[PDB]
């Protein structure tokens, strides 16, 4: 009918098999809450995997409000995880942010001057920055170069072990000039906008060994092609073979993220503990 | 409105706007606390003193008011951070104390020669008062806590070899930190002594505390509930130490590191007792042959003195013909995420390191220093410190490790104390030191 028989979502923005001309003609409550938290689930999961995560410092610059924080604040605590959290917006953030002994909370507006103060403030801990700067409609290319501009510096000031940041390539139609950005594997997101074409640049450093990437405008369709094969095509199938209360694409995708998540509670299987997860996730944004 | 009180109840004076906002949060755990009886708790640490602490100079009014005095010092304390800080720490006796440390009351010498043989195949290098009154306490917590707490160390092969003689007591626990902080607050009310839980950065997982001249009293690792299963455990007095046959594994791990050849340099017999303990319980354990005659085991270890990743061959036993052993863990973990690899398996202190068999590749990090023969040659210790690391994955999952392991130790026995010619260099390890002091209020990570 229109229905699939996958192996894996596609995890990674590489691993997109085709793609389809952007046709200009182109949900649940809290989904702008479930596909950040499900997605520095995965990132901050990834790195205790790879024990980068452990007793450092995770730094957040364009959190707020950050609701969905709170809870990964609480996934950690309750694995055993040390981390101290630092979270800066402009703006302030969600009140149940307040009184926690491990989370500090600046509000003020960052640049060059801020982001050399904090790295003195915060060394010899080790860095793990977590990005979103925003510029509603769309950002602008121009903001989009500006605001990639910006975190690439957070990167040098702040010059973390380990960096999380948004990556939507700027529109062909409405290309300006070029640009490097991080090297890192762009994660596709679940629950994110029908139409999107953000991702996101996870990135682990390797100290005095930097690297960026040029992106070009060539690049910047195959970003539009492929992404927007992926909304229009691929996140709109129903995994037949996939043995889960739901079978849209995304709960798919969502499965085989959390699966890489770390719970001391004990499950019979992994669909138990997913479905835990999940159960647990969708709780605490409300999400019946 | 109760918060009003709550608050109120906990400040021994009345909250300030400023205050009321910031604590208003801990409503409920202040609350829990001051409704938490802070009496019969006297009546535990004093059924403490006396069942691991009768040694102590100092009257049951000590050990009832330095408690009382901590518990109230949020009217002594008007500052909002020590507040914070203050309002953690009493939590964690409210709600562990009890399941934690409250429960607390209620044969090698025929391979002598072997160990003996060994340790000289390689010999070619170049602590409070408490620290007793305390190991004690832990023999209980073992038992108590079956499944919240694993040992090894010297201590382990001790239930093994009541000849094996410990001062000390390592161990690991899936809550090591709520541990820890009930122990020191053990050790304060008690002894009055300060203690300071302090973590060390360039160690997996890892708290210790120390008294205030700075002496080691207690430390620990700490592992997911995950790896609490994984890791090959035995049970003895009603303990499970880390599996005899795991422990000795991780010991030709050991010796690869620079640093315990020079251990031994100073003391080739230190470990006769150790190790001989332990090729002595394999050898009965599972029936391992001992013969200089074993061959097939120092793999093929090419090192690429530039990439510093060891290039290990296992393919003569395992379905995974190489695996790329790297010696910079923060690359590893990046070139694994390229992979697209998001399975890696993780078992933390335990063998510090990941392991990931992506198309019968395994990409793994060794831990220690890289001992040669000669320029570019992979010293033979490191050859077997490397290849014992692969086998610690093994039995982790339940694999192929049994014959391996025997080809890997007759390996050691009757050889020619081949030199250091030279090293690698450990890769430099992250963060700050951080540490919790109770006296000055003071928690930093």
């Amino acid at each position: 009918m229109d229905v699939v028989s996958l192996d894996k979502p596609f995890m990674y923005f590489e691993e997109i098999d085709n793609e389809l001309d952007y046709e200009p003609e182109s949900k649940l409550p809290y989904q702008g809450q479930l596909k950040l938290l499900l997605g520095e689930l995965f990132f901050l999961s990834k790195l205790q995997r790879h024990g980068i995560l452990d007793g450092a410092t995770v730094v957040y610059i364009g959190s707020a409000p950050g609701t969905h924080i709170r809870y990964l604040r609480d996934h950690f605590y309750n694995l055993g995880v040390i981390i101290k959290w630092m979270l800066i917006d402009g703006r302030h953030h969600d009140p149940i942010l307040n009184g926690l002994r491990d989370v500090t909370l600046v509000t003020r507006f960052v640049d060059e001057e801020y982001l050399r103060s904090i790295k003195k403030q915060l060394h010899p801990s080790k860095i793990i920055l977590i990005s979103d700067v925003a510029s509603g409609n769309e950002p602008s290319t121009a903001d989009l170069l500006s605001n990639y501009a910006l975190q690439n510096v957070m990167i040098s000031i702040l010059n973390p072990v380990a960096s999380s940041l948004k990556w939507r390539c700027p529109f062909p139609d409405q290309w300006i000039k070029d640009f490097y950005i991080p090297h890192g594997n762009k994660m596709l997101q679940p629950f994110a906008p029908s139409y999107s074409a953000e991702m996101r640049l996870l990135s682990i450093y390797t100290g005095e060994n930097m690297r960026l990437t040029r992106v070009t405008k060539s690049d910047a369709v195959n970003y539009e092609k492929k992404m927007y094969y992926l909304n229009k095509i691929v996140r709109n199938k129903v995994v037949v073979n996939f043995d889960y209360p739901n079978q849209e694409y995304d709960y798919f995708h969502m499965y085989f993220m959390l699966r890489t998540v770390y719970c001391n509670k004990t499950f019979p299987t992994t669909k138990a503990k997913v479905l835990f997860l999940q159960q647990s996730i969708f709780r605490f944004l409300n999400i019946p | 409105n109760i918060t009003l009180k709550i608050i109120e109840t906990y400040l021994g004076r009345v909250p300030s706007v400023n205050e009321y906002h910031m604590l208003k949060s801990q409503a409920r755990n202040i609350q829990k606390i001051t409704v938490f009886n802070k009496d019969i708790f006297v009546s535990l640490v004093k059924k403490n003193k006396k069942r691991f602490f009768s040694d102590v100079n100092t009257s049951a009014s000590e050990i009832k008011d330095r408690i009382l005095s901590y518990f109230s010092k949020q009217t002594q304390t008007y500052n909002i951070g020590k507040l914070f800080t203050i309002i953690e720490l009493q939590s964690v006796l409210v709600t562990t104390y009890t399941d934690i440390l409250g429960v607390l009351t209620i044969n090698v010498t025929s391979m002598e020669e072997l160990a003996r043989d060994m340790l000289n195949s390689m010999n070619v290098a170049v602590v409070s008062s408490l620290v007793k009154n305390v190991n004690k306490l832990m023999e209980e917590y073992l038992r108590r806590h079956n499944k919240s707490c694993i040992c090894y160390g010297s201590y382990s092969l001790y239930l093994i070899n009541p000849n094996i003689r410990y001062g000390d007591i390592d161990i690991l626990q899936t809550n090591s930190r709520t541990f820890l902080i009930d122990l020191a607050f053990l050790i304060k009310f008690i002894t009055g002594n300060n203690i300071i839980l302090s973590k060390i950065p360039y160690l997996r997982n890892y708290m210790v505390i120390k008294d205030e001249n700075d002496n080691h009293i207690i430390d620990s690792f700490n592992i997911r509930q995950d790896t609490m299963n994984v890791v090959p455990k035995i049970f003895i007095d009603n303990i499970y130490i880390v599996d005899p046959t795991f422990q000795l594994l991780n010991m030709i791990k050991m010796f690869s590191q620079i640093d315990r050849l020079e251990d031994l340099s100073k003391d080739p017999e230190k470990f006769n007792a150790r190790m001989a303990t332990m090729l002595e319980y394999v050898r009965y354990t599972h029936g391992i042959v001992f013969d200089g005659k074993r061959n097939n085991m120092p793999m093929k270890c090419i090192i690429d003195e530039n990439n510093r990743i060891v290039t290990v061959t296992t393919k003569d036993y395992f379905s995974f013909k190489k695996c790329l052993v790297y010696l910079d863990e923060n690359v590893l973990s990046s070139d694994i995420l390229d992979l697209n690899a998001d399975t890696s398996c993780d078992f933390e202190s335990v063998t510090n390191s990941v392991y990931l068999i992506h198309d019968n590749i395994m990409y793994t990090y060794f831990s220690n220093t890289i001992l040669l023969s000669d320029k570019g040659k992979v010293h033979e210790i490191s050859a077997r410190g490397l290849c014992a690391h692969i086998l610690l994955y093994q039995m982790l999952t339940s694999g192929e490790y049994k014959q391996c392991l025997s080809d890997l130790l007759n390996s050691m026995m009757n050889r020619d104390k081949i030199p250091i010619y030279s090293h690698t260099e450990r890769d430099k390890k992250p963060g700050r030191h951080g540490f919790i002091n109770i006296e000055k209020d003071i928690i930093v990570f």
